[PDB]
């Protein structure tokens, strides 16, 4: 199906405790493949997936160099942002960036991404046209003006439509045995008496990849959206994910409830009962 | 703005007393990123706990997985202790093999 | 693989 590559940058200032720490991680879909940490004894872009290891020294040297430059640029940005908001040098602040590309089954660019957040709030984003910006406030407008004058959007467009998609395609091929393999959820229902009057039915999905999944409870064929407890999808630690959905049911009425599971690893959606 | 962490404690595989497994503490939806996470065995901190590289979700909130190899039993109690700027006191979440 | 465009906010 469709695929994505994403880089996630986080820089956090820490007045009195050195310069802002820069962390970078790279993902293809739900699989991390690289990491960089400016606090590391010897900061280097490092492999986090088996299929990226085959890349040569030039790859690792070039990407390390880019990460080191980005470490410095983020520190400049943090200084600028502090000023844009009239903030003191005493506080700690966070700058986040995510960027990358989405491709369809034919490897064609679907969409490009490039956006930033400051202290957890959206700050500025490259629009889907890859040619204009959306600024959240008057501070981000300053950034926008700078980047328009420097024609940053055009440079990003070139990267997103070229380099980004080319690397994603390469990664998808080199790691095809995993990246292009959907692992279906292993599903079952458990029953947990609460009292004489009711019990919990919990629908489980385990060992699935990618993370995207839909679990729903129906009663008499009606979705129980408002009455269903859904936990956040969580990593098992072996590349796969887990999730459950639970409803509280009247004792003896269990058979009126059905769990429905959708996942790209499944030919047809599953229906489960206690 | 600050966001308090969601916390899930669970095992990689279905729990089987006497069989080696992995204990996970998944913290997410938090901001800022500085966070302290301990895994506990019967109230005491487990040494050698590893964690994932810092990443974040579409809403910019951070997530991390802390994990350690463990062999569950009938008696032994496991838990995850989390501290964050949003918390007036460390939060303790006990491992329930049914969740 | 990373973007090589260098521009501070």
């Amino acid at each position: 199906g469709s695929h994505s590559m994403r880089y996630f940058y986080t820089s956090v200032s820490r007045p009195g405790r050195g310069e802002p720490r820069f962390i970078s991680v790279g993902y293809v879909d739900d699989t991390q493949f690289v990491r960089f940490d400016s606090d590391a004894a010897s900061p280097r872009e490092e492999p986090r997936a088996p299929w990226i290891e085959q890349e040569g020294p030039e790859y690792w040297d070039r990407n390390t160099q880019i990460c080191k430059t980005n470490t410095q640029t983020d520190r400049e940005s943090l200084r600028n942002l502090r000023g844009y908001y009239n903030q003191s040098e005493a506080g700690s602040h966070t700058l986040q960036r995510m960027y990358g590309c989405d491709v369809g089954p034919d490897g064609r660019l679907l969409r490009g991404h490039n956006q930033f957040a400051y202290d957890g709030k959206d700050y500025i984003a490259l629009n889907e046209d890859l040619s204009s910006w959306t600024a959240a406030d008057t501070a981000a407008q300053i950034t926008q003006r700078k980047w328009e004058a420097a024609r940053v959007a055009e440079q990003l467009r070139t990267y997103l439509e070229g380099t980004c998609v080319e690397w994603l395609r390469r990664y998808l091929e080199n790691g095809k045995e995993t990246l292009q393999r959907a692992d279906p959820p292993k599903t079952h229902v458990t029953h947990h008496p609460i009292s004489d009057h009711e019990a919990t039915l919990r629908c489980w999905a385990l060992g699935f990849y990618p993370a995207e999944i839909t679990l729903t409870w129906q009663r008499d064929g009606e979705d129980q959206t408002q009455d269903t407890e859904l936990v956040e999808t969580r990593p098992a630690g072996d590349r796969t994910f887990q999730k459950w959905a639970a409803v509280v049911v009247p004792s003896g009425e269990e058979q009126r409830y059905t769990c429905h599971v959708q996942h790209e690893g499944l030919p047809k959606p599953l229906t489960l009962r206690w | 703005i600050q966001r308090t962490p969601k916390i899930q404690v669970y095992s990689r595989h279905p729990a089987e007393n006497g069989k080696s497994n992995f204990l996970n503490c998944y913290v997410s939806g938090f901001h800022p990123s500085d966070i302290e996470v301990d895994l506990l065995k019967n109230g005491e901190r487990i040494e050698k706990v590893e964690h994932s590289d810092l990443s974040f979700s579409k809403d910019w909130s951070f997530y991390l997985l802390y994990y350690t190899e463990f062999t569950p039993t009938e008696k032994d109690e496991y838990a995850c202790r989390v501290n964050h700027v949003t918390l007036s006191q460390p939060k303790i979440v006990k491992w329930d093999r049914d969740m | 693989s990373h973007v090589a465009v260098e521009n501070a906010l």
